[PDB]
């Protein structure tokens, strides 16, 4: 039971690891939507011109 | 600029795909934590 | 030159419907590359069968 508490904790922090891993992918995901919006900014100036 | 749009789009589309991924992930190993409470 | 103009502005409508395809293709693949993926997980629950 000890064991599997110590495995219990391991597998939390995995998930933790997991979680900060996809938010950083989220927050990056999130850039590149900005970026995408900038560029239809620009190509919508670029219509204008 | 319209190519490079496209280019980008895509590449969001990969991210996010590769984020929902890593997201299925992070679930299954947080529901693999149910023999926690024993 | 109308005549040319006007077959040049096919061929760029032309050229952008096939980016459109290419675009097509990588999801041709991407949901391809998880859905056989997903048939394999079943083929692991077939092995429990």
């Amino acid at each position: 039971s000890k064991l599997f508490q110590f495995k219990l904790l391991q597998s939390n922090s995995k998930l933790a690891s997991t979680l900060e891993k996809i938010s950083s992918s989220n927050k990056d995901l999130e850039d590149e939507k900005m970026k995408f919006q900038e560029s239809l900014k620009k190509v919508d100036e670029i219509k204008a011109q | 600029e319209s190519i490079n749009e496209f280019k980008s789009i895509e590449i969001e589309m990969k991210n996010k795909l590769e984020k929902l991924n890593s997201l299925l992930t992070y679930i299954k190993s947080e529901i693999t934590q149910q023999e926690k409470g024993l | 030159m109308d005549i040319d103009d006007e077959l040049n502005e096919l061929e760029t409508l032309i050229k952008k419907k096939q980016d459109e395809k290419k675009s097509s293709e990588l999801e041709l693949q991407k949901l391809v590359h998880d859905l056989n993926k997903y048939k394999s997980n079943t083929n692991n629950m077939e092995k429990i069968i």
